[PDB]
């Protein structure tokens, strides 16, 4: 949608994920900056109604600031003009079973927003965890329509935020530990009318690859991998689900996702490539069409869900010249580069030199060699396997600095035991086959289950790592870099903080209600720059918390590595804004205040 | 398997030492019921179906309505009217 | 307690409810005046991570911050020093059933603490909903002692605070609502074992009066009137419970509690003054027998419950005699001064002139002339009653400044339509018989739902309102003053705010996450003072929102008058500290970082 | 009905205009049943009653149990041990 980079443009608003098309989550502000971050306060607050891991990011349009939450996923819309008030909230009905097939808590990682043009006012979209997929008027919140894309009753949910192209709302799936067969589908943003959908796996013709798909790079694999790779029909039910996010190049029309993980966790069985599972793809957004896709983890056999963030660039070649790129920093501990117009393997490094399932990737093949001493199979108990299931990183949403070059990455430092098992597949019940034991990695205090983060700025074409910092617990949310020379991100354990970009020090921080999962945004309001984020700890680091449990094991084996969290953070839900000094439109007492006249 | 040993362009897979290069017949045989693998694509098909209802109506009538059940002429085994 | 007498001579600790047993909510502290309030900023904050209304307010002891929460009713413990820690927590296994017979949400008042000596360490006390009174090491939260004072199978709950005096801790009764028959009940502080406990109604000897009960007031009433003011044994469900607030003065070793209303809510169905529910006591602390009593309100016809505040103070009468006092503003929409030693009537006025059930209280007599155009009865529809079964005050606990001589109530105005109905009495069931319709006062707006507060400076001698401000919003919370010239409430639209105590100006205020129904409180830390409040709306004005109410005489007739509550904030649950520039320990980003290995 | 009328000091109830002075027997009889009437009594007692024996146990033992099941020597239908 042009109209929405038009908006992007503008430091007043942020109407996408990642800010942008680009998904950078850059601002090029310097109101606030490394000098005067220290007199960074909070300006006002509001609290979702709700409890529950709160991911993703608000998103603000002009003197609105739309708030979505986890389930029953209520939309809120603030005046940003006086943020005591709530102009709107849709507040759904759905089959509390839904609940029930959701993996990692009931989170939803956040909204979208399409302009409106001139038969239809802008509108706001919403996913639930039900699977139905939204649009409502974004001035009065009035439903516009509602269609079905996922059934619960197949263990097939929604968490995923929607994203807008042109007139086209997309939508992924989660569901891959129940056996879902991952697909992507496109909906008109007025009619809600289903214009196209490309499944991970399965027939070429349900893949949807455009005729030249993979020519750039015929090694990478082309036509029929879809049932070739997976033995029998192993592939109705082999996952490949993207609940992760989506970056967008306007010049070559093509949007950039990734595909979950195969199905079951137990990688006895099911042989083979498993493709397209734990891929990269280049789809054309109009037709829904493959130009290209690079599996990263064949075979998968340690969740290593591809889903992962895609952050754009154009940087400078190794060989000195201009390159347009995607940078991916995937669960299975490697930070992929590729020619976003192409699929070219351009970097592929480690984020951290503890990963061991892997050698080391062939930038001439791309293919990872695997060491066999760190994969899993059946009747064998691996250990000390890193990344774990949960990765070196997960959903957090991390962000790129046009100006220094770097990329934020939020790290996580988490390794496994895990022996798999088998078991029989019954549509709506789990499909793991697995039992984990997650701890923290070499570098971290595994004596007494601490240290499992960190963040790093790292540089995509030198692969080096320019400041390295340890984080008390995996930093989860993502974070967030802005021209002032700063770098913000949340965690865990309750802080916002912000860090100096080129040295990686800590200038300033406070005690948020509860821990962080979502990524810090940014706007501008009646010429003051607001940083906001949302708190509310949950997710998967947070299960243990907050179903209370005790099985170390239990919580798909993360219970066990976060059991020190309780002792630092409990759940909570809503978004906090801070501006320097805690300037707010509630400065002057006075603005808001009850004064007789009408409904306020 | 060191994931370097491709029978082609994108299959590189290769069974561990000592396991099947066929799950069929071996002892770690899924044996998946066909009617469970078919649970999910029947289900696409029923929302696709009735996805199709709630937008021809709300074209129709000019608003919108969710519940098939009261759409005016819903018929769960046809498709809308053809206009 | 003596020690603990002392422990509130010094700013740094807030040992009980009111701080100390004058309970004043007053402040010695300057730091934070008229000058610098507006320079006040959130320091940190902490979330109990859990929902519903969260009344009372944190007891602070040293380098620690005690939390209580509505149900579970888990207690907390936060190391000041550091606040993103928590020391300990203690979360009970509660039968879910009890929130069943809860009337009116599942909030608590707050905990209590006893200082301990050679014998027995600190201890912390909670109430939990399903009618446990239990003791805690105040040092790790360990569970000393638990014994069952009431029972949920009759409907018989605990929302009230715990109370220390000497070694003995007192509890309260909820229950009216359900035929309760009121009762406080003292226990050892060490053993849990209860040395004695008095009724509300009935006999002399269950009602435990002394041998010259109200000798110096013969005219209040004396023998048998617990008795002879039932027709019959209605007084087996009389209620009369205390879930209020105590005061206490170790010079006459007495302590004051208001009783609550009678039951049922039918006044037809329960002839006679119904002694000694809606009275003031002065019982020993000791023996708990009584000193004297006064009925506020004979024949209950409103739920004017009598549990409110006590506010002690030293002032000086109309004859110039010095006279130890006690303050208390009653449901009733009158607030009451009497000698709290003797038990003279010295003052009673009407909060505000809207009052219509009564048209003044004789001082001689001590009776309230009734006005039977506003009375309830059945087979009759009475309109337009101030104040409503909520009252003119509810539960906030307000504060007395000295200096200034004067009491900062937060104030209700809420009027309503009342009418009873026959019902049978089902030990454990509902029993209260009446429907009701509340809205906005005469100085209200009854159009648009809105305007239902008040905040007065009144002078208890002069019987004077110094200054009135209009709230939109009944202010539910209760007060607190300092020597700096401020006085600092929160409202149920979810704002923390200072006005200026001698002229009622408002110099500042915060938007909290969510609405509040406890007080504010402040203590010196660190040389630093601070200002903690909790937030998360609830109780009863926040039933509908909490509960999904749209029937407007639902809720007891209070989902009507708070219809619009929903337009300015949603549920919550926490705890938020502030000071001069948001100083706090985390000032220096580094405390509490993660520091592995022996650093020095 | 002001109030004031006082039969006697602290007792100043009075029938309001065309209601009975005393409502056993007329329209307005609650006609409570005594058996229900009694539960609240009976509840206090078993509660003070398992109370004092968790008084006892930890006096004697050192140590606090909530659940008498789990006290040595209980027995719902008798005191605690003059110790
Ligand atoms: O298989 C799937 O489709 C799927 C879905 C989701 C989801 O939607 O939350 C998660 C996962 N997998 C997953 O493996 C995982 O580690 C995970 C973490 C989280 C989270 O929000 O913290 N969601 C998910
Ligand atoms: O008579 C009782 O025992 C009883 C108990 C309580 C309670 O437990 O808080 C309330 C009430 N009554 C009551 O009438 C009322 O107005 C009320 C308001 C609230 C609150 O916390 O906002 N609780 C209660
Ligand atoms: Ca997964
Ligand atoms: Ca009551």
């Amino acid at each position: 949608n042009d109209q929405l980079v038009e908006l992007a443009k503008d430091p007043a608003n942020w109407v996408m994920t990642g800010r942008d098309y680009n998904a950078q989550n850059y601002s090029e502000m310097t109101d606030i900056n490394k000098e005067n971050v220290k007199q960074l306060r909070p300006a006002w607050s509001f609290s979702t109604g709700v409890l529950h891991g709160h991911e993703g990011t608000p998103l603000v349009v002009g003197d609105r600031m739309f708030i979505h939450t986890p389930f029953p996923n209520t939309t809120f819309a603030l005046d940003l003009n006086e943020p005591g008030k709530i102009l709107w909230q849709n507040k759904p009905k759905q089959n509390p079973t839904a609940r029930t097939v959701a993996c990692c808590d009931v989170v939803n990682r956040g909204l979208a927003y399409w302009p409106g043009d001139d038969q239809v006012k802008p509108l706001i979209f919403r996913t639930q965890l039900d699977g139905h997929i939204v649009a409502m008027d974004a001035e009065t919140g009035e439903t516009r329509w509602i269609m079905e894309n996922s059934d619960i009753k197949v263990g097939s949910t929604l968490t995923i935020a929607p994203y807008v192209i042109k007139d086209l709302v997309l939508v992924g799936s989660s569901g891959a530990e129940l056996g879902v067969r991952g697909y992507v589908t496109a909906y008109d943003v007025k009619s809600g009318e289903m214009r196209w959908r490309a499944f991970a796996t399965g027939p070429d013709e349900e893949l949807l690859l455009a005729e030249d798909f993979n020519a750039p790079n015929p090694h990478y694999g082309q036509k029929n991998l879809g049932l070739e790779t997976w033995e029998g029909d192993a592939w109705k039910i082999g996952g490949g689900t993207n609940w992760g996010w989506y970056a967008y190049d306007p010049e070559v029309d093509l949007f950039y996702y990734g595909s979950g993980n195969p199905a079951p966790w137990n990688e006895t069985m099911r042989p083979g490539d498993n493709k397209w599972t734990m891929a990269i793809w280049g789809r054309e957004a109009t037709t829904g069409e493959a130009k290209f896709a690079y599996q990263k983890t064949p075979h998968d056999e340690w969740d290593y869900a591809g889903v992962n963030v895609m952050m754009l660039s154009e940087q400078e070649d190794k060989q000195g010249q201009m390159r347009k790129l995607l940078t991916h920093p995937d669960r299975n501990g490697i930070v992929y580069t590729l020619d976003r117009t192409n699929g070219d393997l351009i970097s592929a490094d480690k984020m951290d030199d503890t990963v061991n399932w892997v050698k080391e990737v062939q930038l001439d093949t791309g293919l990872p060699v695997r060491d066999p001493e760190f994969g899993t199979r059946m009747d064998h108990k691996a250990r000390d396997i890193c990344p774990s299931a949960m990765g070196y990183h997960n959903q957090g949403h991390d962000s790129y600095d046009p100006e220094r070059k770097v990329f934020m990455l939020g790290i996580n430092h988490i390794c496994m035991d895990w022996e798999p098992f088998m078991l029989p597949y019954r549509a709506g019940q789990f499909f793991v086959g697995a039992t984990l034991t997650m701890y923290p990695g070499p570098k971290g205090d595994r004596g007494n289950a601490s240290g499992l983060g960190q963040i790093k700025a790292y540089d995509a074409i030198s692969g080096e790592m320019k400041w390295e910092k340890m984080e008390r617990f995996s930093v989860w949310g993502g974070t967030m870099a802005t021209a002032g020379g700063l770098t913000f991100y949340a965690t865990l354990d309750g802080f916002i903080k912000a860090r100096d970009s080129d040295t990686g020090d800590l200038l300033w921080k406070f005690k948020l209600p509860s821990g962080v999962i979502g990524h810090p945004m940014t706007y501008k309001h009646d010429g003051r720059q607001y940083v906001a984020i949302m708190y509310g700890v949950g997710g998967w680091p947070g299960v243990g918390l907050v179903f209370d449990l005790a099985d170390p094991t239990a919580g798909l084996g993360s219970v066990g590595a976060f059991k020190r969290l309780q002792e630092f953070t409990q759940m909570g839900g809503g978004v906090m804004v801070f501006s320097l000094d805690g300037e707010s439109p509630y400065s002057d007492p006075n603005v808001g205040e009850y004064a007789p006249g009408e409904p306020t | 398997y060191d994931g370097t040993n491709c029978k082609a362009p994108g299959n590189c897979w290769e069974p561990k030492p000592d396991y099947p290069a066929k799950v069929e017949g071996s002892k770690y045989d899924p044996q998946h019921d066909p009617a469970e693998l078919s649970k999910q694509g029947e289900s696409l098909a029923v929302m696709d179906a009735r996805n199709e209802w709630r937008v021809w109506n709300m074209k129709k009538t000019g608003k919108f309505e969710y519940d098939v059940k009261k759409i005016d002429g819903y018929d769960e085994t046809k498709a809308p009217p053809a206009e």
